[PDB]
């Protein structure tokens, strides 16, 4: 799931409830 | 959790699937 948040620039911020960068965007459990 | 990338400056390589990192990102257990 995306969680509002691209990667492309920089690592996910939303890192901090739990997602991850995949693919340039951040998501957490697809 | 994490499991994006992360490092803070070098570290991770995915921890060779075992996670890494700490407050710079990685993963594992969190």
């Amino acid at each position: 799931i995306p969680c509002g948040e691209s990667c492309v620039w920089i690592p996910c911020i939303s890192s901090a409830i739990g997602c991850s960068c995949k693919s340039k965007v951040c998501y957490r459990n697809g | 959790x994490x499991x994006g990338x992360x490092x803070x400056x070098x570290x991770x390589x995915x921890x060779x699937x075992g996670x890494x990192x700490x407050x710079x990102x990685x993963x594992x257990x969190g």
